[PDB]
């Protein structure tokens, strides 16, 4: 019985850590997202001031 | 009869600027590529975790 | 290793080192002369514990080496250091053997003489070169710009010389050395940012400000004006993004900091601003050719790639000579390696070879053979 | 020992859900970490090229 | 207060601060610049319940209080600390009324020229003072001394400056602030304590440890032989008495404390020992009055109380320097009032009172006057 309550301690830890860790994931990725995103438009930009430098 | 040697390296290196240029656009469209892909892989990664985390509730309850 | 027994080009600039291949357009392995050494003793184990620590890996280990200069201005330390640094650079950065290719060097200019007979003594019995060349930094940058006639304008992080050539001649006897430099730059700016309320000693912070000087310095158009409207500013005002990432606002500072070298008495020198020594060096010799020596007027070093030294110069050379022939100032981009590539020039001639410093000569002769194979 | 059994599954199975999670979040940091590196590059040298405007 | 309209002067020393009035020998309050406040929240009634507490006052109340430092190395943290402990100093402490008495300040060297404008604002509007000026420790101390020619050591408890100065000019290209102070003095013995048994964090055993500091501390003759004889050395090996009770037994660590600022590599700085600071601020003058200056080398601040300074200095600055010409240290007893002195003989000549900064000036130039009427 004793064994058995540290079994179900360790479970609600470990489920607790995994909602810690899932929510953090979620967060992360739309973060990297957003970032992403501008990076990629100021790119588009530059890629675009290359393309008027070959029009010279 | 040295410098116009240089005024023809320095021409080498001018046209050169077009192939820096070209690294650097596969580069760009292989950002390009992997941020397409992401944009699924991240849309079913969502979807995956939601199932998961369903399946994470019925357990709670079942226990 | 090319499979042709081409030479070897190293410039070693007071400030930088760059060495490559002869037919190179570029040297291979660039580095600042910084060299750094464990600050404490050794105690662990597993990894590092390495005396020596040059280029890239210095850099990279800033914060725990003392950082040392094997030369500053000229004067040598210890040629231990450059034994090792020259040895990383042949076999770790240009992965190349000394023994099968002549080198060409290039030296600070009115280098001593006592300085070139040890390093080529040590040089020569240390490593296995089978040819030497060296030559002032002065006619290689004369050869990147590829004109006979010119005053050169040679600032290196140790000292700043003025050298006129005409007509592909040396011109000694109006040649300056002024003690100015990169390391002024940096302490100029150290006691101002300390006036900001930033008081910083060590060299990391040393590098953190040449590199705002090589970003956001200006060179004031005119002087005490620009202070007064600086005053406020918000606009001329300008910041800086710091590695840790604080935001270091500076304003008036970005041109009151190489003015210091046009203005020398704001922290003691009795010469004058460098365009005053430019301006000497040209009354000295024959009146008639300086109105050329106004017009062909070169200017070469790593700090050229700051703004304002063109329209600076051009502006006081004007107000001291006078204005009746037009002064203009040449400088290609990335100057910094144009001494390099004129080495590279020196060896694509075929006549270059007839005066290589081979090994036999030196051991006949000695050192002392190079006071009449060079000059 | 049935219970003791079952409870010490569902705590194995979240435990190795808790590890597989912290090693995306560390490859999905380094991948942030560096794209943020490179897009704080890209914006500085865009500044530049303005402090150019300023100098022309 | 005095029946004439006499000025104030006030030495608020990076450690110390000691205030009283014109044409008098000695500042009549003195108080470090340590500053006490309630550690906990207030519940009791009948005494006490005040925030602030500033003197000796904070001294015997240092077990309740947290004691913080409104200034550290020259950076500021709150004005208002400064409002509350000069209000202190002028009417509880010197009886004085600033509205009738001009004020003679001194600043720590090379102290921030914001910091300069903001204090003087405030200052400026909250209080009345009729007319101001400000001077460098470093002029005034050398008006201590009378001898217009020499290079000071400030030793304050924030920082450590070298001056030079010769036939009275300053050398600001030559002058260089060391971030070691009483501070490190304080951590280094605290970790070395530490070592010894006993291990504590808090101000008032900071205060017990300076004071071991000021009793007992040696400066070594020769390092590594004083700890190889130190070893057991039950003579040399010396005690203190602490107001506890207990008996603090202490042997080298009285000449390894102060040795750290002379040997930094011990807790790792970059920057060498303050004789290497001094040598080098010497050599970067011109050479011919190097030596004048290894021959009237002065030094000032609270910490020359302690013995050894004088004879480690002469002995290293000989083995570095040549050893032809006599080099002999002054520094008159009780130096540390030394500065305040200086203010005092400020005030005694007659043309002092020609350049007082005014009330009008700053209301119509702002702040920004400063920068015109003091440099
Ligand atoms: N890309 C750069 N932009 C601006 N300044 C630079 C750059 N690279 C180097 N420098 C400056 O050039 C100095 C080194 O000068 P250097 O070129 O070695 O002189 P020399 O031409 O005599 O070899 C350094 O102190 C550094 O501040
Ligand atoms: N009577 C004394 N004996 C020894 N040391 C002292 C004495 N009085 C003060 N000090 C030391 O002097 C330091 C304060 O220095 P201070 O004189 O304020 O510098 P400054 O000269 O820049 O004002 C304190 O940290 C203290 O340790
Ligand atoms: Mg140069
Ligand atoms: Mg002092």
């Amino acid at each position: 019985s004793d064994k058995l309550k540290e079994a179900e301690t360790r479970a609600e830890f470990a489920e607790r850590s995994v909602t810690k860790l899932e929510k953090s994931i979620d967060d992360l990725e739309d973060e990297l997202y957003a970032q992403k995103l501008k990076y990629k438009a100021i790119s588009e930009e530059l890629d675009h001031a290359l393309n008027d430098m070959t029009s010279i | 009869d040295i410098h116009r040697k240089r005024m023809e390296k320095d021409l080498n290196e001018l046209q050169a600027l077009i192939e820096a240029h070209f690294e650097n656009r596969k580069k760009e469209e292989e950002e390009l590529v992997s941020l397409k892909d992401r944009i699924e892989r991240r849309r079913a990664e969502r979807a995956e975790q939601q199932r998961i985390r369903n399946e994470r509730e019925k357990e709670r309850q079942n226990r | 290793d090319e499979d042709e027994t081409t030479a070897l080009v190293c410039d070693n600039g007071s400030g930088l080192v760059k060495a490559g291949f002869a037919g190179d357009d570029a040297p291979r392995a660039v580095f600042p002369s910084i060299v750094g050494r464990p600050r404490h003793q050794g105690v662990m184990v597993g990894m590092g514990q390495k005396d020596s620590y040059v280029g890239d890996e210095a850099q990279s280990k800033r914060g725990i080496l003392t950082l040392k200069y094997p030369i500053e201005h000229g004067i040598i330390t210890n040629w231990d250091d450059m034994e090792k640094i020259w040895h990383h650079t042949f076999y770790n950065e240009l992965r190349v053997a000394p023994e099968e290719h002549p080198t060409l060097l290039t030296e600070a200019p009115l280098n001593p003489k006592a300085n070139r007979e040890k390093m080529t003594q040590i040089m020569f019995e240390t490593f296995n070169v089978p040819a030497m060349y060296v030559a002032i930094q002065a006619v290689l940058s004369l050869y990147a710009s590829g004109r006979t006639t010119g005053i050169v304008l040679d600032s290196g992080d140790g000292v700043t010389h003025n050298v006129p050539i005409y007509e592909g001649y040396a011109l000694p006897h109006a040649i300056m050395r002024l003690d100015l430099a990169g390391r002024d730059l940096t302490d100029y700016l150290m006691k101002i940012l300390t006036e900001r309320g930033y008081s910083f000693v060590t060299t990391a912070e040393r590098e953190i400000v040449r590199d705002i000087k090589e970003k956001l310095c200006y060179v004031a158009l005119d002087f005490e004006n620009e202070m007064a409207t600086a005053a406020s500013s918000s606009s001329l005002e300008k910041s800086y993004e710091l590695p840790d990432g604080q935001v270091i606002t500076i304003g008036n500072e970005r041109f009151r900091c190489p003015e210091t070298l046009f203005q020398p008495s704001f922290i003691g020198m009795e010469s004058a601003g460098i365009h005053e020594t430019t301006y000497n060096s040209i009354m000295k010799c024959d009146i008639d050719i300086r109105k050329d020596l106004y017009a062909n007027n070169v200017m070469s070093g790593g700090t050229t790639m700051y703004p304002g030294i063109a329209d600076r110069m051009q502006k006081e050379i004007t107000a001291l000579a006078p204005s009746t022939m037009k002064i203009k100032i040449i400088a290609p981009p990335e100057r910094k390696y144009s001494v390099w590539i004129g080495g590279s020039i020196l060896a694509s001639l075929s006549t270059f070879q007839q005066m290589w410093i081979t090994k036999q000569e030196y051991d006949e002769a000695g050192p002392s053979i190079v006071h009449r194979k060079c000059f």
